């Protein structure tokens, strides 16, 4: 699967400086004349924010100040301007394979220091090692028969992201080939959820997941998301901790 | 592998294509007063886009199974309107203009393309584009015009031509936007098309004059069956020469295909051409050549 690279670990900025952070893909992202790439931005503890579709479009309601750029397999983002609203942390991820992958993530800092929905994610916090498990995400002022895809994301400690599978409102569903053997997803129309079932989970599932709104132009953009599950796997009951 | 089976199974599926076309369209049926001529159309592109999306569902569930289409409907239905629009406006101009003519006007679609990016997608090209699109437009005037004016045929030409550039533009949006593939696209246009064609023929009352006129010469039904597979089996082999070797190769290989369906359509079916004439074809074959080679 495409692998993607972010350069810069971590930016020391003042404000008022212009910051561009690269994004290199192990694979050309192109197609017919379209680079499919996204950008995200993640504040500590909040969900990513979606920011830009394809290599340059900029997202309705997002400041001006942001502004992609590249092509084939270099990309960067550009922030001309930069104020203490926009430090956080950046993700790239390309939509050229139905494995969606994400980058691992550049942070930034200050040098010296009817269309809304609401998903609400639920299922067990500590769970044991090889037990199955169910996580489910209520939509709430839409419906999940209407449009849009309907995705399961977790983000592992350290800050990685991985896509795991979505329900389109069709009813069709794509899974991520690494994990199709393991994971299913299926919905309940009549309750607008969709759940996610995870068996034989492990040590290495620990991690935050959401469930995000999706819909496809120049790649697929997960736009809203949920506030996200904390599950951890171990092989004790967690006490006084 | 070596692989220049795709340039013969499209040339040979396609050049089968056109010769049943010249059967079926400028056939003759019946002598004296009882002579007839094909005005059914519609039934025919009918008849080719179940065929074409028959063989397209085929190849899906066959091959490449794994895909998901991102497309709307909606977008396939209307670039279905205008790819249906051009085929069937180019299939009746053929009751009007001889084969050749309705060939080589259908062949310069780059100039309809050229002219609604500019206007429309307001984009630039180079000036080799220009100078291309140049000598297709010579050799346009030289063939279509002579010293010695425009009826039906070439005003159905011409729309079909407008039509072909508003489907290769819509095609292209939605390409680049939703990253169609060229199996779902084949299936889901042909889908729209004969849904749309079924409705119109029925509602009209042709499908009952086609019938009568079928058992009045059924040996045109053999015909039109052969002319769906062949046109079927070249979009198969068209998809797969873009899966192996890209749309240049694929459009190099169509012009050439064209042009020897020209000629033997002029050397097959007697159809009378002036040595001017050939300059014009040739040149705007030419053009097109250069056309491909530089973008
Ligand atoms: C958008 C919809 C998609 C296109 C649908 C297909 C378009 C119509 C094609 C079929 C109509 C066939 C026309 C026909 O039968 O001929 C008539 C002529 O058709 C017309 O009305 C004019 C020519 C075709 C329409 C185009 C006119 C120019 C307007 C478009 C401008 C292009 C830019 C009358 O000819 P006649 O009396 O000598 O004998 C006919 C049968 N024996
Ligand atoms: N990549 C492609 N190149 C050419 N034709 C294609 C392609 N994909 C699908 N097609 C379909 O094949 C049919 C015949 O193509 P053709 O007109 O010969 O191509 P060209 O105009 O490039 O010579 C068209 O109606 C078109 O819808």
């Amino acid at each position: 699967d495409i692998v993607m690279t972010q350069s810069p670990a971590s930016l020391t900025v003042s404000l008022g400086q212009s910051v561009t952070i690269s994004c290199r893909a192990s694979e050309n992202v192109e197609y017919y004349g379209t680079s499919l790439m996204q950008w995200y931005q993640q504040k500590p503890g909040q969900p990513p924010k979606f920011l830009i579709y394809g290599a340059s479009n900029i997202e309705s309601g997002v400041p001006a100040r942001f502004s992609g750029s590249g092509s084939g397999t270099d990309f960067s983002l550009n922030i001309h301007p930069v104020e203490e609203d926009d430090i956080a942390m950046y993700f790239c991820q390309q939509s050229r394979k139905v494995p969606y992958t994400f980058g691992s993530g550049t942070k930034l800092e200050i040098k010296g220091s009817s269309g809304e929905v609401q998903l609400q994610e639920s299922g067990p916090g500590l769970v044991k090692p090889s037990q199955s498990l169910s996580l489910t995400c209520s939509v709430t002022g839409y419906s999940i028969t209407s449009d849009y895809y309907w995705n399961w994301i977790r983000q592992f400690p350290g800050n990685k992201l991985e896509w795991m599978a979505y329900i389109r409102y069709d009813g069709t569903s794509d899974y991520n080939p690494s994990l199709k053997n393991r994971i299913s997803i299926t919905r309940d129309t009549s309750k607008n959820q969709f759940f996610l079932k995870l068996n034989s989970v492990a040590t290495e599932d620990t991690a935050t997941y959401y469930c995000a709104r999706a819909y496809y132009y120049d790649g697929i953009n997960f736009d809203y998301w949920g506030q996200g599950t904390t599950l951890t796997v171990s092989s004790e009951n967690l006490y006084f901790q | 592998l070596r692989l220049p089976l795709c340039f013969l199974g499209v040339f040979v599926c396609y050049f089968y294509y056109g010769i049943l076309q010249e059967k079926i369209t400028r056939g003759k049926y019946g002598e004296g007063a009882k002579q007839e001529t094909f005005t059914f159309a519609l039934t025919l592109v009918f008849i080719q886009c179940v065929i074409n999306a028959v063989f397209a569902k085929i190849l899906i569930q066959f091959f490449d199974t794994a895909r998901v289409d991102h497309t709307r409907s909606w977008l396939y239905a209307a670039c279905s309107i205008s790819y249906l629009g051009a085929m069937v406006s180019s299939n009746s101009a053929l009751q009007f203009v001889n084969y050749p003519t309705q060939v080589l006007g259908k062949s310069c679609k780059p100039i309809p393309v050229m002219l609604l990016g500019v206007t429309l997608l307001k984009k630039k090209y180079p000036l080799a584009k220009y100078l291309c699109v140049l000598l297709i437009v010579a050799g346009v005037a030289l063939f279509m015009y002579k010293p010695k004016t425009v009826g039906y045929g070439e005003l159905l030409l011409l729309l079909s031509l407008t039509l072909d550039g508003l489907t290769g533009v819509s095609q292209d949006h939605m390409r680049a936007h939703y990253q169609t593939g060229s199996n779902h696209m084949m299936l889901n246009i042909n889908l729209w098309s004969t849904l749309l064609l079924g409705m119109g023929i029925l509602f009209t009352g042709e499908l009952w004059e086609f019938l009568s006129f079928a058992e009045r010469y059924p040996a045109i039904i053999y015909n039109i069956l052969l002319f769906g597979l062949t046109s079927a089996l070249g979009q198969s082999f068209i998809f797969m020469t873009v899966v192996y070797f890209g749309p240049l190769t694929c459009s190099i290989i169509t012009t050439t295909r064209k042009f020897f369906t020209i000629l033997a359509s002029v050397i097959l079916f007697a159809n009378p051409i002036s040595p001017m004439q050939w300059v014009g074809t040739v040149l705007v074959f030419l053009g097109l050549g250069l056309d491909a080679k530089f973008g």
